[PDB]
């Protein structure tokens, strides 16, 4: 239910990331032998099929305000734990209480 | 900390003179150096600046004095030089070299200006 | 855009005096520091106030100052016989390619 | 309350947490991602005079940093070496482990002087300054950054569908961060 | 099942906190435009109705020992993760094992 | 094994974890809170000579810090500037991001000299020194603190029910932290 | 299903650790009164009964590669959160989706 | 994807996460453990010339640290004081809160000079350097360490079944970390 | 680092004398300064202390010498002064100025005391 | 409360000697540092031991000392001809408004 | 294992010249720094290049150098009249108990 | 920063001479000190090194000069000494003392070597 309202859309996403578990080749996983800081990235290209990219960009926009208000309230200098908190909240919404079957929030189909 | 400026002498109009300001006691190589002047009976004026080597090493000059004066430095002798040429009248004054950034934890006063060299054109 | 200053100021021993330095919207109100120098007759300027508020080690706390709008003040309370001097305010012009600009200077008498 | 977006069949919907719609399946923390997107990709002006008008100095606000795992190739990055006219630092040095943005075709390196009337430089529209897998609210000295924003995603179960040269252009500036600012590109 | 055993009770709780998600007003969420460090707090007043405050204070007392022993054993300089661990433990107690219905620890009512 | 307290109908019971009583509902991390409470509120003596007898110097124990989200208005805070008789620092400088306690009517600022026979100053009864949303085991130099303790709570589902001027009084001290210590308030 | 493939096995495990919750004795929990940094350890001795020790050592070997590849990809200087992530993943595998009873991954016996 | 090992009836099996076999019960975070094991226990040569051949200097790789809760008594620890022939430091000082390994019968303290051709010293076989409850990828100056590896475990429900003097030997070295290196033990 | 103390001279009983201790080579403004004395043939005694400006700037005096001696300093000349007035007999001694905090990474010995100025009352 | 010291001590070349300084429960045993000074005849005191244990750069390691109870010791091993001097111990009295207190001094002869 | 150097090198004003220093597998290729010194006739050596690449403050950027394999080079571009001097390369031998080794020296003429 | 080396004089073959190098202006106690020499008409040679007290305080010597020369130091006078005895011909040269670690943020050139003392054996 997200409609892009930006002046433009670059419909292509040429991305980079790290693979936390690469199929390492021999001694390449060993820090002494492995790649330098500059050589740890992989790349790829996704296009705007299914109108997903314009959606994704808009989502980022919508996030900014809330994220900023979060960081204002914290005293930690570097925050690494947001995804862990999101996962814990996701588990809590579903399994945090007593499950009455046929209720709208109990997801067991017998 | 010492700034010793010399080379001021009586000069005929139209001639050329060179002034030096030798520094000691501080990190000369990391400071920006300015030349200022004061004519007898009037207040202070700023003539020019030279930046550190690490920040380009460029020089700027005030509009009246531009194209007739050249400022430079030598970090191998810790010396600032001002070359005055085509010395038309109205340049008579006491010249001062002013050193670097004002933000010093312990530098204190009397560590930013020299004593002054008199240049008379006549 | 050149800073202005009163020709001279006066005051009785033991009282407080203030010296005004008035600039322009490109000089002081653009966000540049204002420095104050004290030149005793016969000698060279010495730094009195730097970076709008700071005092280098050795300067009595009788000397202070402030900045507001497009103007600055130097306040000296408790005039002593040794305070007779010429005071100069300095700032950086932003429309003159970041070049030093000096005030006309004010003579103090006791 | 930060928008968490769940990918449907080739579509992205921001899952609404007040209700509980279970057909989304998150079986592992590997499905959780943070992504950095460049403001450039939305059509903002990238010229140096245009870009620098979006930044401003401010005192009293402590800086903050947040990590992200995946990013976008940038066309334009910026690298600032600005000093006060006497010669002083108005940009703090990069803390330990903050390195420059990894991939940008052009690095616009700006040197010069300005009033720097504030303790830290912020983005006037509230976006972030992106570094190597760390987004900060403030600009650090001598460190290449991109302007961008961060999103959080639940990726689909299938891995496969989802997830070099640079040039430097030098500028000199006076009156940086002022109504009329003087640049000359070399 | 907590009974206050302190010499006194200040029965009133005049508290301050931050709201991690304030209904921001325009540009106030933007760090450049927002409030300074000093202006991020909200306040309120709770009284000792239902004897809750004397309970709460006593709870704090009881916590201290255990908390201290926790911090002695950690090597981290600043601990930010205690609430996340408590939430994970809460989920584990209920959903960490096989649920046999009619058992005293399986909370599904069919 | 740290007491987690669950709020019942307008009452606080410390939920016992060995048994599992499910009628408590914790559906989100927003229900989790840490709270700082002042020892003052229990009737302890607040006079400076009385307060300083609760603190003592010790070597060999590394300091530790823990955060908290919500606090209490304090009547009395303290701020120490103590040096050795030759002139030396016996209190370490505040690390980055440790600021003073936000709300206290009175700040008792004590200056002077003492033996400071130990690397860090601890609380003899095991309480904490509260700063701005950070509680520490040791006293930092020149930074206002309150004495207090920390609790952890599961708040109820309903938000609404749950959750400025200062003055400084100066003292000079000799023989600080000794059996007989000399204070004069100005 | 782990078979030791090391040149040797020291079959004995003389270990040290800290007890996060010791049955403290009076004032020993108070940092001012408690033990110094050097006195916080307890010790014990486990032998290679049930062939467990040779298993455990081999497990450590097998872990190293994956752990190294994890640390290469992170930007945090000190990682304290691996066990929390493992617990969250463990909960997610079992309770992260809809439970269809008699399915191989739904662990409720009615 | 890091091997998590679950203890069965007096046996250790690495629980395979792709399938879900629920008979394992993890009811609390207290059951989660990290353990450090010494390479010594696998029969590796412990002589100083043999041990030092396993270490090597390298530039460009940032160091990383990970904690562990329980460890093994070591017979042999090492402590390095190496400088360049002019007199310079090739080992970085220990950061705040990194202390030496708690239990080792023998501490081989090696002093001398070497080329130290690299910014940090790594283990050539990918093992870790163990300190007091912190394992690092690099060697710090003047700080006793053991070589070791880390495992993660789910302990059984029952607590009970699961979980001092030292000597220093001094060496002088020249050409440390080279094909032929000269040691003399005092 | 140098401490140069001067102004010691023969004085009639009941008179007044002023002693100065000029410092150079160290952060004078951040140190506490003490005056001590030694009478011929006997050991050391402590007469007084002045604190840094940043720590109040107050002075303390020993009980025998209190109310007759005044200690002060000038951070614009880097000078410590002791004013001795109402100089009743029993003050004869060599006076020393002692500088600041003993905790110095590289200060070393001979950097904490001066050479000594003889004051005789007769 | 004034520190005491023996009138004089003696010892043969090459041996070790110790000089005692005895105070009170308000002087040394209250937790104050003890300093030692060496005054060679004809010259000014120089700092020998400061802060109970520390030595400034340039002092031979023949000079050390210690503190216990309400007393302190200076140990000098390997007497050379140049060691003839008057030694003074100093500390801060806590009941005398934190004022310097000196020992009587001990003469050394070889 | 002693470093070698050409007897003399020459070049026209304004051009670039390079001075070679050739060692062995125990001297330069073992990982030791190479320093360059300039001795003008009649005076003492002054440090020109230290730690293979570094220049101390005050040395013009006309002087640089490099290391490769078992050799090193000093490059000086823009010969001035004042450059006539004897240049010496220095390194640490690893088979000679980490003792200094000097090159034979090369005379420069303009 | 100054290194002043002295004690070089004409000596008969087989005799003994002592050379001193007095240092000032830097942290003498934290540096390693080397002696080098240059014979007339030939290039530089390294004779010996002494390490800092904090790193053992040991000395090493080159093979030709070993067992006839002794290097030492005194951190109470800031002096380096080389004792030359059994001075057989072929030792004629100018001797230099070289100071410490080359890694200095601001030391600069002319701060690592002295001026040179001529020792002739005849
Ligand atoms: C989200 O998108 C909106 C729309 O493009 C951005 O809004 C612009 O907002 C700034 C102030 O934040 C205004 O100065 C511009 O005039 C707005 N543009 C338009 C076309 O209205 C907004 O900045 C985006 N959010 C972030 C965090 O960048
Ligand atoms: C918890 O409450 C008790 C009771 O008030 C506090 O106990 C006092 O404890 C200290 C030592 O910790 C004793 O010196 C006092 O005499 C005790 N008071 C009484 C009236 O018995 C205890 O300090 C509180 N816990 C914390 C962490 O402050
Ligand atoms: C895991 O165990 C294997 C087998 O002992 C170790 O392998 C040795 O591996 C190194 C390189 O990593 C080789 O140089 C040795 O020759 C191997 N030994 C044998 C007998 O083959 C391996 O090092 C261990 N893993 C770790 C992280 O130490």
């Amino acid at each position: 239910a997200i409609v892009n309202a930006q002046p433009k859309c670059n419909p292509n996403l040429h991305y980079w990331t790290t693979q936390d578990e690469g199929a390492a080749i021999g001694l390449a996983w060993i820090p002494y032998f492995g790649p330098a800081a500059e050589g740890i990235y992989i790349e790829g290209l996704m296009h705007n099929q299914d109108g997903l990219i314009c959606g994704l960009r808009q989502l980022a926009n919508e996030t900014t305000q809330a994220l900023q208000l979060f960081l204002r309230a914290t005293t930690e200098l570097r925050t690494f734990s947001i995804l862990n908190r999101k996962a814990i909240d996701f588990l809590l919404q579903r399994w945090g209480g007593t499950c009455h079957i046929l209720g709208p929030d109990c997801c067991i189909e017998p | 900390v010492q700034l010793v400026e010399s080379g001021g002498g009586l000069v005929k109009p139209g001639g050329s003179l060179r002034l030096s300001c030798a520094a000691s006691g501080f990190s000369f190589g990391n400071a920006w150096m300015n030349w200022v002047r004061q004519a007898p009976g009037k207040g202070l004026e700023w003539v020019g600046r030279i930046k550190s080597k690490s920040d380009g090493g460029t020089t700027d000059y005030a509009a009246p004095v531009k194209d007739r004066f050249i400022i430079s430095r030598d970090d191998s002798k810790k010396t600032l030089y001002l070359q005055m040429n085509s010395l038309r009248r109205e340049d008579t004054a006491v010249y001062y070299c002013v050193r670097g950034p004002f933000y010093c934890d312990t530098c204190g006063p009397n560590d930013y200006w020299g004593q002054g060299t008199l240049v008379t054109v006549s | 855009s050149v800073l202005t200053q009163p020709p001279s100021v006066s005051g009785a021993p033991g009282q407080r005096v203030t010296i005004s330095c008035t600039g322009s919207s490109s000089n002081i109100g653009a966000g540049y520091d204002v420095q104050w120098y004290q030149q005793l007759p016969g000698t060279a300027p010495k730094v009195l106030i730097y970076g709008n508020n700071n005092r280098p080690s050795g300067v009595p706390d009788r000397f202070s100052g402030s900045k507001s709008g497009s103007s600055a003040s130097l306040a000296i309370t408790g005039l002593q016989a040794e305070d007779e001097a010429d005071y100069y305010c300095q700032t950086y012009d932003s429309r003159l390619r970041d070049q030093w600009v000096f005030g006309g200077g004010t003579k103090l008498t006791v | 309350s930060i928008p968490l977006g769940v990918i449907h069949n080739s579509a992205l919907q921001v899952s609404d947490v007040d209700k509980l719609v279970c057909r989304d399946k998150l079986s592992s923390t590997n499905q959780l991602r943070s992504v950095g997107l460049n403001l450039e990709g939305n059509g903002v002006a990238t010229d140096v005079p245009s870009a620098t008008k979006r930044w401003g100095f401010r005192s009293g606000v402590p800086p903050k940093v947040v990590n992200y795992e995946a990013g976008e190739w940038a066309e334009n990055c910026y690298n600032l070496e600005i000093k006060k006219p006497d010669g002083s630092e108005c940009l703090p040095a990069a803390p330990d482990g903050i390195r420059g943005f990894p991939r940008c075709r052009y690095v616009h390196k700006v040197s010069g002087t300005g009033p720097c009337a504030g303790d830290f430089a912020f983005h006037k529209e509230g976006a972030f300054f992106l570094y190597d897998r760390l987004a900060s609210t403030v600009i650090y000295r001598g460190t290449t950054f991109a302007e961008g924003v961060v999103a959080f995603l639940i990726l689909p179960q299938a891995k496969k569908d989802f997830f070099y040269y640079s040039t430097t252009i030098r500028y000199q500036a006076t009156g940086f961060g002022t109504n009329e600012t003087e640049y000359l590109f070399e």
